[PDB]
């Protein structure tokens, strides 16, 4: 039960390293809109960047929080120089595709998947 | 003699050897294994803590003058604890030698970079990073060398599927080049090319 | 350092923050005790005063930041 | 190769080589479309006696690498991989361009 | 051994022939004007340019060109859906299902070639143990949709009927050296 | 050792139960030797001689299949005698054998050509 | 007489290629003097620069020191001592003659799996 640590020696520098950068995209988000043209407003983007920190908050393991808060800095940067097109920033609203219905009754209209 | 079996040379095994037990005995605090093959390359199993000091011990030591990173790769083996096998290939011009330097990691253990000993690294352990997920400390750039922008997972993975999770194209509607979830015309048909007699008695492991 | 103004100024941000109502917002009220906010929430607010200011916050005044009090006499003693 | 006398001076003149000599176009010193049916030779395996397998299996050949020391398992003179590199020799074909 | 390419081997002095030399080279462009000949040599030279579609590139009787199915000549197929050629095929552009004949024969009731998933690479018809699977020399098949490069038996088999006159001999011209 | 006996296959010791055969004392240690005829659910019948081992210190190979092991024995399983047994009686087998394997439904589920590959 | 160039890009010429040879290789012993006594690397080094100090102060000609040290030429043989001097600075903080520092997973150099 006794590991190696990669940035943060317990929880809370994982938090603070996770505030940082939570801090960093919701300054980045609205020079992202304005800089390549999306059709999202300020206010859902910023909702998609809490709703990926929503999914991701369920861990508590810091080496695991240290190297999500290590891809989230890969993405920002990957934002921060346009390398991310609007297509792939456009990626994470799925826009076209048709969302798998979660109740039992519409799974088994659907098919065989559970 | 016989013109269908490769002719082995026992000098370059005995200068291999001598020279594992020369960096063995040199470097104590790192060095797990030494091993030569039947196909006369040495491998040398260090561990983790010790990628900086053995990569520059047999970079800048007169005996050894490995001055040049022949690769830099890593090969996903998900049955031990530390699945990643971080193989350095290094070539010695001066000597004419190759050396193989292995060492392990495994998801969450982060191993050293070796920028600061060959430069080539950069590029390698860019490329290590994308395919396998493996952390590099002190990285002057460390990102995504090969996949697209926004590429979840690492591909090069033993349980990442062959054809991947999404694939790209074209929607009119949005008039984007979007990524949906992947669906195959015809799905890819694995084939169990395994023939269930012995090839080889001397890989033979014993029984659990 | 203008006290009375900046303390209104902040409660005027805090009045146009969205999430948390115009009614039970007091000085004195605590973000997720009694407002039911989060800490990226906190940071929200944060981030509003540093951007509303012009001078920069670090995160370990921001994990201080917890009341209206705290944040005006931060920013005065700051200022 | 229908080149005129004059054009092919032209052309040699301007070009500073015999083009004549060494033409870009194949017209006649190729090999023919058709050629004779071949008779390819067998190796040495292709005999009817002292060819066991198990005398020639070079695949089977290949052992386990030896293990010179492990952390399980296991005034001399320094030692190198190898030899050192001797200097190559310059050409004595041409050593300068 | 080895040798240099811009090491000069001593010096030429400093001569002022060579000097003059040198202002002569860099002065009236004596390189240029002979790049210009021998560029107007090649304008004197014949083209090598072939006049397609009246005229055609050379090539051999071991071209890989189109997918065909083969028949022996009493007329029946001589494919036997033994399936090598799809376990073989790097590309996986095979597809093959069978069934046992009207009168017994094992025969396939699907042999499907994907030719925009196939890598030209002859693999299915130096592994057919009957020669039925050959790619022969047709390589101007282009088609407009990509449904139409979706090969099935009955399209390999019309390929087969229509170049037999041609994959026969090319067969006979080169299976001494297969 | 309580009713075991002590036998050795390439040099390895292994207990074995006596009426134990070679077959099963080699399957014990882990190597699967040769066979066309011997079942572990059949009679032993003996004829196909796949399996003839060569026994240290004993000139005559011995079917695996049917031969007990008696004690001691060291089989010698991967020797040049056991080698050349098996290459000698696949080239009885495959002499006859019709050239059938396209048209035969042991594509990849043949035993014949499994241990032809391998032996 | 005095080599003109040395062939490789970069690479300056030596004008006194002796004295630099046997002061780097008294400083690399000097170094050396530092490590523990059953130190490999310091019985091993001290051969070494031994050697080529002994050859350096036998041979006064450049291009027969080169043919006995077999390093190439003088330069890379400089070159290659500021290295190896680098090298045992760097060995010397890193104190690699300790035992080994973990043993790994008993089926972690075990191929094939
Ligand atoms: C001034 C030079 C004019 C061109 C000339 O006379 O070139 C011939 C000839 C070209 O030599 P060549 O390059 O060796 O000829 C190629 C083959 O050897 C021989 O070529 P080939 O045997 O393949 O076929 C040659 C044939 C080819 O025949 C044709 O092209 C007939 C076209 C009929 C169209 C209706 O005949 C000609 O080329 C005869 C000359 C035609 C010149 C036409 C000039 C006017 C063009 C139209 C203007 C409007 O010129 C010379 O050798 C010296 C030219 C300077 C003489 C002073
Ligand atoms: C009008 C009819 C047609 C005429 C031209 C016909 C076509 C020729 C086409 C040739 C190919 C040209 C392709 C483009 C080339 C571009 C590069 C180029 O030209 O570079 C120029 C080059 C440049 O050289 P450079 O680029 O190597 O640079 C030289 C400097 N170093 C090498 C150190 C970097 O040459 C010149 O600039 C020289 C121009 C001609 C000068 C001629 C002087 C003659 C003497 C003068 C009179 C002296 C006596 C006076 C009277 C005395 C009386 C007593
Ligand atoms: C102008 C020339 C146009 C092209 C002529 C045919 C090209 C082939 C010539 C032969 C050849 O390759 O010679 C190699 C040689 C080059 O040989 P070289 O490059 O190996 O070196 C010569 C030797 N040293 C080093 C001593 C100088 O070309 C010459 O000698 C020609 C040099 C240039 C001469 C003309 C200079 C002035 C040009 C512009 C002025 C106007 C001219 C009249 C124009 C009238 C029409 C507009
Ligand atoms: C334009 C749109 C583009 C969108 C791009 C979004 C990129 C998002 C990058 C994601 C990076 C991460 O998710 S790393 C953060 C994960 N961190 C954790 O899980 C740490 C543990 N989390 C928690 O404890 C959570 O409760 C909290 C709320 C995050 C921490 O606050 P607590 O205090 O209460
Ligand atoms: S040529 Fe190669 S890729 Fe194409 S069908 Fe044959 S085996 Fe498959
Ligand atoms: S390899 Fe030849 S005979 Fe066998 S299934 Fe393919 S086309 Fe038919
Ligand atoms: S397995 Fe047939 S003789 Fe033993």
């Amino acid at each position: 039960t006794s590991v190696k640590p990669i940035f943060s020696r317990d929880l809370n520098e994982a938090k603070r390293r996770v505030r940082e950068l939570y801090r960093a995209w919701y300054r980045e988000v609205p020079n992202t809109v304005h800089l390549m043209q999306l059709d999202i407003t300020v206010k859902q983007g910023r909702d998609k960047v809490r709703e990926m920190f929503m999914k991701n908050a369920h861990v508590t393991d810091p080496r695991v929080v240290d190297l999500l808060v290590i891809k989230g800095k890969m993405e920002l940067q990957e934002t921060i120089k346009v390398w991310k097109q609007r297509t792939h920033v456009m990626r994470f609203f799925h826009e076209t595709e048709t969302p798998r219905p979660k109740d039992f009754l519409s799974k088994f209209y659907m098919g065989h998947d559970p | 003699k016989r013109p269908t079996v490769r002719p082995r040379s026992d000098v370059t095994h005995k200068q291999l050897s001598a020279f594992g037990e020369y960096v063995a005995e040199i470097l104590p605090k790192y060095v797990q294994q030494v091993q030569v093959s039947c196909l006369d390359e040495l491998e040398i199993c260090i561990h983790p803590d010790g990628v900086i000091p053995t990569l520059t011990f047999l970079r800048d030591h007169t005996n050894a003058q490995f001055k040049s990173l022949a690769d830099l790769t890593a090969v996903d083996v998900p049955t031990r604890q530390n699945r990643f096998e971080i193989v350095y290939n290094l070539l010695s011009l001066r000597f004419n030698s190759r050396i193989r330097v292995k060492t392990y990691a495994d998801e969450l253990t982060p191993i050293d970079s070796i920028v600061s000993v060959h430069i080539a690294a950069n590029w390698y352990e860019r490329e290590v990073w994308d395919m396998f997920g493996v952390f590099f400390f002190n990285h002057p750039d460390l990102r995504r060398i090969l996949t697209d922008y926004g590429f979840e997972g690492h591909p090069f993975r033993k349980d990442f599927p062959l054809t991947g999770y999404v694939e790209l194209r074209y929607d009119d509607e949005v008039k984007r080049v979007v990524a949906e979830p992947v669906e195959l015309a015809q799905e890819f048909r694995k084939f169990d090319l395994n023939s269930p007699w012995e090839a080889f008695p001397a890989y033979r492991q014993p029984p659990e | 350092l203008t006290l009375d103004g900046i303390k209104d100024r902040v409660l005027y941000v805090l009045k146009l923050y969205d999430k948390i109502d115009p009614e039970k917002l007091s000085v004195n009220s605590h973000f997720m005790k009694d407002l039911g906010l989060d800490s990226l929430d906190q940071v929200e607010i944060i981030m509003a005063m540093e951007d509303e200011f012009g001078f920069e916050i670090p995160d370990i005044d921001a994990e201080k930041l917890m009341c209206p009090q705290e944040i005006v006499d931060y920013i005065a003693d700051k200022k | 190769a229908s080149a005129t006398r004059v054009i092919q001076k032209l052309r040699n003149w301007a070009s500073g080589q015999d083009l004549q000599a060494k033409l870009q176009l194949r017209y006649q010193e190729i090999a023919k479309r058709t050629q004779p049916p071949p008779k390819l030779p067998v190796g040495p395996s292709h005999k009817l006696s002292n060819n066991y397998y198990c005398t020639r299996d070079g695949r089977r050949e290949v052992v386990p690498p030896s293990i010179i020391m492990s952390s399980q398992k296991a005034e001399k003179k320094a030692v190198t991989p190898a030899p050192p590199m001797k200097r190559w020799e310059l050409s004595k074909d041409q050593p300068y361009l | 051994t080895y040798k240099y390419v811009n090491k000069k081997e001593q010096e030429s002095e400093v001569d002022m022939k060579s000097a003059t030399d040198n202002a002569a080279r860099i002065l009236m462009w004596t390189e240029l004007i002979r790049g210009l000949g021998m560029t107007l040599s090649y304008l004197f030279r014949e083209p090598a340019t072939i006049n397609y579609p009246f005229e055609k590139g050379p090539l051999s009787p071991r071209f890989r060109g189109e997918h065909a199915l083969r028949r022996y000549p009493s007329g029946e197929e001589r494919c036997i859906a033994c399936k090598l050629c799809e376990a073989i095929c790097p590309a996986q552009a095979i597809t093959i299902e069978a069934e046992p004949r009207a009168d017994g024969s094992r025969r396939t009731t699907r042999y499907d070639i994907d030719m925009t998933k196939c890598i030209y690479c002859g693999f299915c018809q130096e592994a057919c143990p009957v020669d039925a699977i050959v790619e022969g020399p047709n390589f101007e098949f282009s088609t407009e949709t990509h449904e139409e490069l979706l090969y099935n038996k009955e399209k390999l088999l019309n390929n087969g009927d229509k170049w037999e006159a041609e994959i026969a001999a090319n067969i006979q011209a080169d299976y001494l050296y297969r | 050792a309580s009713n075991l006996i002590e036998v050795f296959v390439d040099g390895q010791s292994v207990m074995v139960e006596p009426g134990t055969t070679v077959l099963q004392a080699c399957e014990k240690v882990g190597m699967q030797i040769p066979r066309f005829c011997y079942h572990e659910r059949l009679s032993v019948a003996g004829n196909c001689r796949m399996c003839l081992v060569e026994i240290e210190k004993a000139p005559k190979v011995v079917a695996a299949c049917a031969m007990p092991v008696m004690k001691g024995w060291n089989i010698l399983t991967n020797s040049e005698k056991s080698k050349k047994a098996r290459e000698g009686v696949m080239e009885f087998l495959l002499a006859n054998h019709p050239l059938d394997c396209p048209i035969c439904d042991q594509g990849g589920e043949c035993d014949l050509q499994d241990q032809s590959m391998m032996f | 007489l005095l080599k003109k160039t040395t062939g490789l890009v970069g690479l300056a010429v030596c004008d006194t290629p002796h004295e630099r040879l046997t002061i780097l290789y008294t400083k690399t012993l000097d170094i050396l003097k530092h490590f523990p006594k059953h130190a490999a690397y310091r019985k091993y080094t001290e051969q070494i620069t031994n050697e080529k100090l002994d050859m350096v102060k036998a041979e006064p000609d450049v291009k027969k020191l080169e043919a006995l040290l077999q390093g190439g030429e003088v330069e890379e043989v400089i070159l290659q001592a500021e290295k190896e001097l680098s090298l045992a600075r760097k060995m010397l903080k890193w104190k690699p003659w300790e035992p080994l520092v973990e043993e790994p997973p008993a089926n972690q150099w075990k191929w094939p799996i």
